[PDB]
């Protein structure tokens, strides 16, 4: 365990074979030097008989204890599960490293004494805001965009992937990304990308569920957040949708925009705070741009700023032939018609209106998709 | 005093501004409009909104407006606003006659109106009007006329639109049936009866749910004729005897 960490040679050399043969003997200077401690002290067994004594001295009844404070000389006050705390002592067999305040430790039956701590059941949020698998496929899903892509990569991947341009140039990477633009652009289906790339621990949060009906409960959640996202590893924030915030007032909140303020206000914090930050990226995306407070919009807070256009018709001829890659498409069909059909469709329009079509071929068992289905499922898709 | 103040004019930070917006919102609703024409005359079509059973259904018309004697336009919007928009252009045809003894190039007529209607949108601090409109007449330089308004203070050319609640899938019709210069002054007719019956989502075709206007060119007269209620009927049960046969023999 972590008994050598050098491996640079890399190659046939005496230097890598000295290296082990060097190691190998003192490998065996443990070895026999530990030898001759049984061999004139056996005195007991050492693997069972020490460890049971360990476990003579703890009683079966171990309760399950909480820290408030430390006095270093092996005893603390601890909180009962009651409440009823008391000034017990702590043994030696504690490890006493492990020991932060509110920690959850084990107690004697008996006098209650510090026997050991417990490590903690996680967190049922961190499970549920942290995203598990990759989601869908990769870049080459999207098509059209083929710049902003560069600008993602750019800002995001290539910091993880190659940490040498930014030593070899003097520079860090941008600090925070953010997205908008028309609705049903696409917004999202890049971050899927995102999140199907990386290989860092990802987080992904609406901004519609950040409010609460509890006062503080918001910026509560955020504080804790932003520890499940620094306390992991380099971790990937995203927040959709965070005009929400501003846009909507709901009635199960308590205080008014008054209170919204405060959690943007914690949020803010949480962006250009004065502690060492560490490896979390912030990803944003929204709709309303012009909406929200530009105080988070600084640089400082965030570098980058990505609109996503509407698609022009080159391009949405693409997202057609991406929608209708796979399926049996009879022969029937021109999409150079369905293009033109609507001048400002979106990419959700497209599929919309193919899988639309698919539905309506198995409403008649079909397998081949026509061109009536077309004529009759943007009836369907757009007009209403 | 400048709190009270609105500001119904300056632009928006993405460049645009708002309160004409909400006005072309507005001109999405509350009313069903349409014109078509190819050839000698041009029809008007007009859903009437009120289909109350007490009212006396008289001033010979609802949205349509005889403007100059061989023009005429058919209104839709708020209808108060209309009515001086109406009368206002009117005497500005009159006091074209007046100046020059001629009745009015239709476009250039439209133009002088629309400068109106774009100066509230310009300046003033004024509440604009949510009104647009179509224009229907003959000259001597172009004959048979036809005229798209927008609130905004533009206009358009056009010969066959609609401007209803579902104008844009009437249109997506529209540009699957017509043709140029040939849909005769019947087959636009039968055309427009299935095109109010496609976006009529009221069925059956109530012939008092709706108003058609014609303007033809007579030798000196340039006939605007609204046609009696006697004579849609049998156009209605006319596109129904055809869409049955049609169905059927498919
Ligand atoms: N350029 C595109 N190519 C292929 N598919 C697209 C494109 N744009 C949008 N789509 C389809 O539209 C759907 C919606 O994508 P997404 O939700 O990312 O857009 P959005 O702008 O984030 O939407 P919202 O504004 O509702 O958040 C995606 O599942 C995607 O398949
Ligand atoms: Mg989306």
């Amino acid at each position: 365990a972590s008994k050598l960490p050098l491996v640079t040679p890399h190659t046939q050399c005496r230097l890598k074979l000295l290296k082990l043969e060097r190691i190998k003997d003192y490998l065996l200077m443990e070895e026999e030097f530990i030898r001759n401690q049984e061999q004139m002290k056996p005195l007991e067994e050492k693997q069972e008989e020490e460890r049971s004594k360990v476990d003579d001295l703890r009683g079966t009844p171990m309760s399950v204890g909480t820290l408030e404070e430390i006095i270093d000389d092996n005893h603390a006050i601890v909180s009962t599960s009651v409440g009823s705390e008391h000034y017990v002592s702590i043994l030696s067999f504690v490890d006493k490293d492990l020991l932060e305040p509110g920690c959850s430790v084990l107690l004697n039956h008996k006098v209650h004494a510090v026997i050991g701590v417990l490590m903690d059941d996680t967190d049922p949020l961190v499970t549920v805001m942290k995203v598990e698998k990759a989601p869908q496929e990769t870049y080459a899903d999207i098509g059209g965009l083929d710049n902003q892509i560069q600008e993602i990569k750019e800002s995001v991947e290539l910091p993880l992937t190659h940490p040498e341009y930014y030593e070899e140039m003097g520079i860090k990477p941008p600090k925070g990304v953010i997205l908008y633009g028309p609705p049903g652009t696409g917004k999202t289906l890049l971050a899927k990308a995102v999140a199907n790339q990386t290989s860092a621990t990802f987080l992904r949060v609406v901004g519609s569920e950040l409010i609460q009906k509890y006062l503080g409960d918001g910026p509560k959640l955020v504080r804790e957040l932003f520890r499940v996202a620094e306390e992991h590893a380099p971790s990937i924030v995203f927040i959709d949708e965070i005009d929400a915030i501003g846009t909507k007032r709901y009635d199960s909140n308590s205080g008014g925009e008054r209170e919204i303020q405060r959690t943007m206000l914690e949020l803010l914090n949480q962006l250009d705070g004065f502690d060492s930050r560490g490896d979390v990226k912030v990803i944003m995306a929204t709709n309303r741009i012009e909406t929200l407070d530009p105080a988070l919009i600084r640089p400082g807070r965030i570098d980058r700023k990505i609109e996503f256009p509407l698609p022009d018709e080159k391009t949405k001829k693409r997202i057609f032939q991406i929608h209708t890659s796979r399926m049996t498409l009879a022969d029937d069909v021109t999409l150079d018609d369905l293009i033109m059909a609507k001048d400002d469709l979106s990419g959700a329009d497209i599929k919309a209106i193919c899988t639309e079509a698919g539905l309506m071929a198995l409403r008649e068992r079909r397998m081949k998709v026509t061109n009536e289905d077309f004529k009759k499922s943007k009836e369907n898709v757009l007009y209403k | 005093s400048r709190r009270y103040d609105s500001r119904t004019t300056i632009f928006s930070p993405e460049g645009r501004l708002y309160q004409v917006e909400y006005a072309m919102e507005a001109i999405g609703h509350a009313g069903t409009c349409l014109g078509i024409l190819a050839n000698d005359g041009v029809l008007l079509a007009a859903e009437r909104r009120n289909i109350h059973k007490l009212l006396d259904e008289v001033f010979f018309s609802e949205k349509i407006y005889k403007l100059n004697e061989d023009m005429a336009c058919s209104v839709a919007g708020i209808t108060s606003d209309a009515n001086v928009l109406t009368n206002e252009l009117r005497l500005i045809a009159q006091r074209y006659l007046l100046q020059y003894q001629e009745p009015i190039p239709c476009e250039q007529l439209v133009t002088a109106l629309c400068d109106i209607k774009q100066a509230y949108t310009q300046f003033g601090g004024k509440r604009p009007f949510g009104v647009s409109l179509l224009y229907i007449g003959w000259d001597k330089h172009y004959g048979f006329q036809l005229y798209q308004s927008d609130p905004s203070g533009n206009y358009g050319g056009w010969k066959a639109t609609c401007i209803g609640n579902n104008s844009a899938a009437a249109v997506s019709m529209l540009k699957q049936d017509y043709k140029e210069g040939e849909m005769t002054l019947k087959s636009a007719l039968a055309l427009a009866i299935k095109v109010l019956n496609k976006t009529m989502d009221v069925s059956k075709l109530s012939a008092e749910k709706v108003e058609i206007a014609t303007l033809t060119r007579e030798n000196g007269k340039t006939v605007i004729r609204v046609l009696k209620q006697k004579e849609v009927e049998q156009l209605i049960k006319k596109h129904e005897e055809e869409e049955a046969k049609a169905e059927r023999e498919k």
